[PDB]
């Protein structure tokens, strides 16, 4: 079992992976993972922020699900200060949302393939990412860290014209997902290097924390947006892509079936999305309009109070998870009455997926370890935080 | 305002107390935040038994560790809250057991509970400097391999004490004491006035 | 020995100080009007036992403890010192 | 069963502070006061120890203020003055407490001012 | 008083895990600065190696000597399981930074705050 | 030499970054710009400076041109307007 | 010229008149080569041979408590005092007060604004120095 | 001036604005670390395109390194470059006379124009870099020359500091290097059989250090230091102990310098730098003077640096993988000949 120190040959990346390992030969017998090459600060750097000012930092925690991710630190300040966003702002965040997972999901699979060795997939996905990243900049400015899904809602109301492409992409965006198909789903050699790798066990899975596509890939059927819905999710109708005899291959059809599922969801939210505000209407949570404050006293201090020092959120502690596309995104959100943070554990789906790369990749090639880091969608940056 | 349904702060709040009753030895405060959570918390003895039971009881079963954390009050004599959250997917519901350690009293593991704490034990030692007996390899995994000192400590300077830079001299990347371009500006935000009695 | 000045750190309202207080009531004039040039230094410590701090010429200073001490061990050690 | 140790807890080896700034940082422990500029006591409620001050030398390219003290921006907050105290023993950084000083009571009575002779 | 102990009931015992920690880093010291090709001399090194361990000579309290070990062997694993690289060890010499003066005279006419 | 008179002095050596480079600078100073522009001789004697296009400009301020010798300036546009 | 600080500039000590001691913290490093007055004087006293025995402030303190005890003592005023004593010695000196009257240098306000070193220094000092003049 | 603030380390201000002409050279290299790492303001005059001088970058932090297009042939480039510095290193060498530069260019024609032009500005101090043991009657026509130099530069710049440094010990040097590289050559061919030619070889960071200590202290004004070593050696076991670490063969040949100097006039005739020069040849057998004079190591603040202790990082390049491994405890060190 000479160590090989595979991953810092930029191989199966996801970001920069030092899977110091011990293989006899072409078979692995000891798979340990370093971590902490892309560890940053993450933590600590936002208890020295103020609420508003550390929302930037949770679209960079795992920026491939850029907004998702925002929900949940929105969703947990929001039940610190007891306040909910508005109808429409919900609907927005479902809408944004799904798109984010449909956008997680490309970059999976296409990824997983480029690994395996298959390219034309990414290249064909990509150009439905780009178009998607489009939605996102002309919604909040920016391609990719956005910062639209602020705690008290949404921060803009969508553009005058966002949601009619959306339709349009979603109408189509559904044979794109064919087309990979027919390139992989029954590909004579996706399957071999995909089938039977990396098998997890319903018990062992709960056991090690997969909570993710990685249980529901085993047949153990939790998806935290049926079982606790958290914001619109309920008035949708989905189905959970449940999946037997997990392996890389199960997974992935997985994958590919809640790209399917989210453009259902997609749809609906189009269909109905309600007419309304976009932010909570307590100034005290919320900025003012800027008409508001540039005309009325009390919204010039509240614009100026919200800025400079901030929510004030009351003392308290929550942990709020949603379904982030990697699987269960959560913040433990510990908080003095400042309105600054206390402690804000950030619980990566993929701190967890990675400690199981050790008791799925047994008795396997180099290539398989390479298969199965591509079926846990591991972002280093969740992993890193 | 957030729509607050009583069922939940019922059923949990019972909860509460049948765990309370069922270890007894170790439940020292169990509540309910007005956020629909509990947070049993336990003495620190009480790591493994506490969860075990709620990992291996058929009325309360919570197969999964969503998370280990330890905030730290440095008031608190016990510096370190370790936090553990559970899921249990059989009964859709969340708690949370909460215990506290110091600095140089370590709290046991429970890789053997859930296997999934194997990295966050190692993860709570890295940033805080708790330490986990019986973990099967506790060693750091977020920090650099020489770093000196438990970062996500209160009493740790942001900026920290080193920095990197590659030295032609010696043609290698080479620590030395931070020295900052622009210190960070520490806004005071705290208002005079409070909010409510809370 | 050039004796420059000489500094009785006495404790106000502290057992053993009350020999030095004393002193200090009863013969502080006297030496003074002896001695006036020298500067004799009342000063207040705390926590602490009396000290005659003597400072002789060139930079040199030297400790004589008061702590319950007499009204004339206190006269006299001070007389000791300004020999 | 448990050990008997008279050592004052000083954990000074396992913190990770390079020896400099263990030795020659005195922090104080003070509970803030009110910037008179306004009337709100609620920054006057917990104690907080803060490091000595250092260099704040004026960067050459831009202007910005630069510093070499890392535990320059860092202060603690402690409830109490007693537990505030016990971080400063166990850590090795001098201590120097100064008592918190509230305001004394004030007798007013809207009557005062209208006094026949004042 | 009224301790818990850590790993080592006394000081006694636990002075002997630091024999063993001296001991697995004395027998150490010339393999890495071979494997790490390190430009030290493994005398040198391992006077470091006393250096560290009397660094923390003045410790008494047993509980804080059993951390120190537990934190020394890490240290090792990772300088014999090699993760720590040259850059990560010859830190430990401290080899680029300038030496400074603890002399108050050296002190004062370099720096405002000493 | 800019708005606020910044010029290095004849031996700073921060100057050296302008050797063989552009010191960044604009002719159009805003001490300047202001000034340009009229008095606005209004009747009423508080008037209101939205900034110019409302929403667009700057927070809403009225000012009192009560004081007959001189002029109310927007503390926003520097705007000047008389009665 | 041997450059000194400020009391915005070192941990020195000041006492009032009921003799308070209190601290001065540093808010801002000495500028330019300045260093703080204490250590300019234990600098030359090494340059010289006479090397005073201080040499870190708390050092420095520990000597304040040898020659005085307020110096050390923070907030905290001296209560007993000796005046009866002080009396004697002041019948035995004999002085004659001269039939000048006693008048305070500052008269008016324009006496008060500039006064010591910094406030001499003062811009604002000086603007308020010509609005009464 | 600037008042120097800052704990020691980048970012930090020491007050010395430096023109440093010969920078991205081996010795430079080393200057510019220590300015750099000191907090002083380096203006680095180059010719070379930007991409040769990249690796100056990183050294120095942000705004603290200035780099200036300059032509030694132009009198004006060098009249802006000495425009805002207030001490001026000279270090322009070169072993081959090149087509466009001559032994006198290089070492006096150039470093005279740069120091006069220093006083015009009022540079405080500009410090001159000459070979050691340079007569200006000695052989090789490099170090007569720069003999001449050292003298002329005193009269446009007077109380102008000359360091003298002996012939360099450090990576990417000639001396170690050179003979090293020997191992391409069958037979390495030895003067006198290597022998009365006795040489003290210096690390490169002592004399950067001491030059940039010059920089820094009033001590030094018209001083000529010879930065020289902590052992001197006959070329014979420096040669062997070279190929020693190298774990190379030792074939110690004589050959008549007479012939040799013949050999160097052959790679000298190389259009692509030389790699021996006649005037090398001569050099390298040419006796290392010995140490009366101002002190310069340890005088001006840095202890020497003994050649076997970094020995093995310099020549580890050269050795095979079989040797990598293979550390300084198990090669023997060579013998110093205070003759
Ligand atoms: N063993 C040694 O290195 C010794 C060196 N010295 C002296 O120290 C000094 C530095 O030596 P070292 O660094 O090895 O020399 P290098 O060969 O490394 O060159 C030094 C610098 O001089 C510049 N230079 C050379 N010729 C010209 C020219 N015609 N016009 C403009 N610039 C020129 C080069 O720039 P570019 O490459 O861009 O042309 C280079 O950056 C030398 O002057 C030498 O006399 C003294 C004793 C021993
Ligand atoms: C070359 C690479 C350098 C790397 C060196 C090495 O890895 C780093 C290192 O020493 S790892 C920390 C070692 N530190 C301890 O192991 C604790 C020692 N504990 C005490 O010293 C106690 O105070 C005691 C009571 C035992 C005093 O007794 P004694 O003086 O030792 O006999
Ligand atoms: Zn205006």
């Amino acid at each position: 079992n000479m160590t090989l120190n595979f991953g810092p040959q930029h191989p199966a990346a996801h970001g920069v992976l030092r899977l110091v390992l011990e293989l006899s030969g072409e078979m692995v017998r000891k798979c340990d993972p370093h971590i902490g090459l892309l560890h940053r600060g993450t933590e600590k750097l936002i208890e020295y922020k103020t609420y508003l000012q550390a929302l930037p930092y949770f679209d960079r925690l795992d920026y491939v699900s850029m907004m998702c991710n925002e929900q949940a630190y929105s969703i947990a300040v929001e039940k610190l200060l007891n306040i909910q966003p508005p109808p429409r702002a919900q609907w927005i965040r479902v809408l944004f949302g799904e798109i984010t997972r449909i956008l997680n999901h490309i970059m999976a699979v296409t990824t997983h393939a480029l690994d395996i060795g298959a390219m034309t997939p990414f290249f064909w996905m990509f150009e439905e990412r780009e178009k998607m990243f489009e939605f996102y900049e002309r919604v909040s400015g920016a391609r990719m860290h956005a910062a639209y899904i602020r705690p008290g809602g949404v921060h803009q109301d969508l553009p005058l014209g966002l949601l009619d492409d959306i339709y349009e992409f979603s109408k189509n965006f559904s044979l794109r997902i064919d087309e990979v198909e027919e390139m992989l789903t029954n590909n004579r050699i996706w399957r071999n290097r995909t089938v039977d790798i990396g098998v997890v066990t319903a018990e062992d899975a709960l056991n090690y924390g997969f909570s993710g596509v990685m249980l529901r890939g085993s047949g153990i059927q939790w998806d935290l947006r049926k079982t606790q819905p958290y914001d619109v999710y309920d008035q949708v109708e989905f189905d959970v892509p449940i999946g037997s005899r997990g392996d890389c291959y199960d997974r992935y059809l997985c994958r590919v079936e809640e790209m399917r599922q989210s453009l259902r969801i997609i749809e609906q939210c189009l269909n109905k999305m309600p007419p309304g505000e976009i932010k909570v209407d307590d100034a005290k949570v919320s900025p003012p309009k800027r008409a508001e404050m540039k005309t009325s006293m009390e919204s010039l201090i509240h614009h100026f109070k919200l800025y400079t020092e901030g929510y004030q959120v009351p003392p308290g502690a929550t942990y709020t998870a949603i379904e982030a596309p990697k699987g269960e995104f959560g913040v433990y959100l510990v908080s003095d009455g400042s309105s600054r943070p206390y402690r804000c554990k950030i619980k990566a789906p993929g701190f967890a997926h990675l400690a199981g790369l050790d008791k799925m990749s047994k008795g396997h090639m180099l290539a398989d370890v390479v298969a199965i880091i591509g079926t846990q969608d591991i972002v280093f940056g969740e992993i890193d935080r | 305002v957030r729509p607050r349904s009583d069922v939940t702060h019922k059923q949990l709040s019972a909860f509460g107390e049948y765990v309370a009753e069922i270890l007894p030895k170790y439940v020292q405060q169990v509540q309910v935040s007005c956020l629909d959570e509990l947070e049993i918390c336990i003495h620190p003895d009480g790591v493994i038994p506490t969860l075990t039971f709620l990992r291996d009881h058929t009325n309360a079963q919570f197969k999964s560790l969503a998370d280990l954390t330890a905030v730290d009050v440095p008031t608190r004599q016990n510096r370190f809250e370790i936090v553990y959250n559970l899921l249990s997917l059989r009964f859709n519901s969340r708690i949370r057991v909460k215990t506290y350690a110091d600095e140089l009293t370590p709290i046991d593991s429970i890789v053997s509970v859930h296997i999934a704490a194997n990295w966050y034990e190692r993860e709570v030692w890295d940033m805080f400097g708790v330490f986990f007996f019986n973990h099967p390899d506790l060693r750091r995994i977020l920090t650099d391999y020489g770093f000196e000192g438990h970062p996500f400590r209160k009493d740790f300077p942001l900026t920290g004490y080193v920095e990197l830079r590659y030295d032609d001299e010696v043609k290698r990347v080479v620590a030395e004491p931070v020295e900052l371009a622009q210190e960070f500006r520490k806004f005071d935000l705290n208002s005079p006035w409070e909010a409510f009695p809370a | 020995l050039g004796l420059r000045e000489i500094r009785v750190h006495l404790c106000q309202r502290s057992p053993g100080s009350q020999g030095v207080r004393d002193f200090i009531v009863q013969r502080y004039v006297e030496l003074k009007k002896a001695h006036p040039n020298l500067p004799i230094l009342i000063r207040e410590c705390s926590e602490v036992q009396p000290k005659l701090w003597a400072r002789y010429a060139f930079g040199q200073e030297k400790t004589v403890s008061l702590n319950n001490l007499s009204a004339d061990e206190v006269t006299r050690a001070m007389q000791n010192v300004l020999s | 069963q448990l050990i008997t140790v008279d050592e004052k807890l000083d954990i000074t080896t396992l913190t990770g502070v390079p020896e400099e700034h263990i030795k020659t940082r005195k922090v104080r422990i003070f509970v803030p006061a009110r910037n008179n500029m306004q009337s709100g006591v609620n920054n006057t409620k917990k104690w907080k120890m803060e490091f000595d001050t250092r260099e704040r030398w004026e960067n050459p390219l831009m202007g910005w203020a630069s510093t070499a003290d890392p535990l320059s921006n860092m202060v603690l907050t402690f409830s109490a003055k007693e537990d505030a105290i016990a971080f400063a023993e166990k850590n090795g950084w001098s201590y120097d407490v100064e008592e918190k000083k509230v305001p004394k009571p004030k007798s007013k009575s809207y009557g005062a001012n209208f006094s026949w002779n004042k | 008083t009224s301790v818990k102990p850590i790993f080592s009931r006394d000081l006694n015992e636990a002075k002997r895990r630091v024999r063993e920690l001296y001991r697995a880093w004395y027998r150490e010291v010339p393999n890495t600065v071979h494997l790490m090709q390190l430009d030290i001399t493994v005398k040198q090194g391992r006077d470091k190696v006393r250096e560290m361990f009397m660094k923390n000579a003045h410790v008494t309290d047993p509980r804080v000597v059993d951390l120190l070990v537990i934190k020394g062997k890490m240290e090792l694993q990772e300088t014999i399981k090699v993760w720590k690289q040259r850059t990560h060890v010859m830190r430990f010499f401290h080899e680029t930074e300038t030496p400074r003066p603890k002399d108050f005279l050296s002190k004062f006419y370099m720096g405002h705050d000493p | 030499i800019t708005h606020t008179g910044q010029v290095y002095d004849e031996k700073d050596y921060r100057r050296v970054r302008f050797v063989d480079r552009q010191k960044e600078v604009n002719e159009n100073f805003a001490i300047d710009l202001i000034a340009q522009q009229p008095v606005n001789e209004v009747e009423h004697r508080i008037i209101a400076c939205d900034g110019g296009g409302g929403a667009l400009g700057h927070p809403k301020v009225y000012i009192n041109l009560d004081k007959e010798t001189k002029t109310g300036t927007c503390g926003y546009c520097g705007l000047q307007f008389k009665q | 010229i041997l450059p000194g600080a400020a009391y915005t500039e070192k941990s020195a000590t000041y006492v009032n008149t009921e003799g308070r001691a209190q601290q001065t913290k540093v808010a801002v490093t000495p500028p330019g080569l300045a260093r703080e007055d204490w250590k300019i004087i234990r600098a030359l006293s090494e340059i010289a041979g006479i090397t005073l025995p201080y040499d870190t402030l708390d050092q420095v303190r520990n000597r304040l408590e040898e020659v005085s005890p307020n110096l050390v003592r923070y907030d905290d005023i001296e209560e007993t005092n000796y005046f009866q004593q002080a009396s004697e010695l002041a019948k035995l000196v004999n002085q004659e007060v001269l039939a000048d009257p006693l008048v305070p240098p500052q008269l008016t306000i324009k006496d008060f604004y500039m006064t010591d070193s910094i406030s001499r220094a003062s811009q604002t000092m000086a603007k308020c120095v010509k609005a009464v003049t | 001036a600037v008042i120097p603030h800052g704990k020691g380390g980048r970012s930090s201000v020491s007050g010395v604005v430096a023109t440093v002409f010969g920078a991205t050279g081996f010795l430079g290299r080393y200057v510019v670390n220590h300015l750099g790492r000191m907090g002083s303001q380096v203006i680095i005059p180059y010719r070379c395109d930007v991409y040769d001088i990249m690796h100056l970058r990183l050294m120095g932090d942000l705004g603290q390194l200035t780099f200036l297009e300059w032509d030694a042939r132009d009198k004006d480039s060098i009249r802006k470059a000495v425009q805002h510095s207030n001490v001026v290193i000279n270090l322009i060498g070169r072993e081959w006379e090149t087509r466009n530069f001559d032994f006198e260019d290089v070492f006096v024609n150039i470093p005279r124009a740069i120091a006069q032009a220093s006083k015009e500005a009022g540079v405080e101090r500009f410090i001159h870099v000459s070979h050691l043991n340079a007569s200006m009657k000695s052989s090789s026509k490099s170090l007569r020359s720069k003999a001449v130099g050292e003298k002329e530069v005193r009269s446009v710049f007077p109380e102008a500091i000359i360091i003298r440094p002996s012939d360099i010990f450090g990576r990417e040097d000639r001396f170690l290097n050179h003979f090293a590289n020997y191992r391409w050559f069958l037979a390495v061919p030895l003067v006198s059989l290597g022998f009365k030619t006795v040489k003290q070889p210096v690390y490169v960071a002592d004399v950067s250090k001491g030059i940039v200590n010059a920089t820094k202290d009033p001590d030094a004004v018209g001083k000529t230091f010879a930065f020289t070593g902590p052992n001197r050696y006959l070329l014979f076991h420096l040669v062997k102990y070279i190929f020693g670490m190298t774990h190379r063969t030792f074939i110690p040949y004589p050959l008549p310098l007479f012939v040799y100097s013949w050999i160097g006039k052959l790679f000298g005739l190389s259009p692509f730098e030389p790699w021996t020069t006649k005037d090398k040849v001569e050099r390298i057998h040419i006796s290392d003077v010995m140490p009366t004079d101002l002190p310069g190591l340890e005088d001006l603040g840095v202890q020497p640096t003994p050649l076997e202790l970094k020995s093995i990082e310099v020549l580890r390049r050269h050795r095979t993988y079989r040797w990598l491994s293979s550390e300084i405890e198990e090669t023997k060190p060579a013998k110093t000949v205070n003759y």
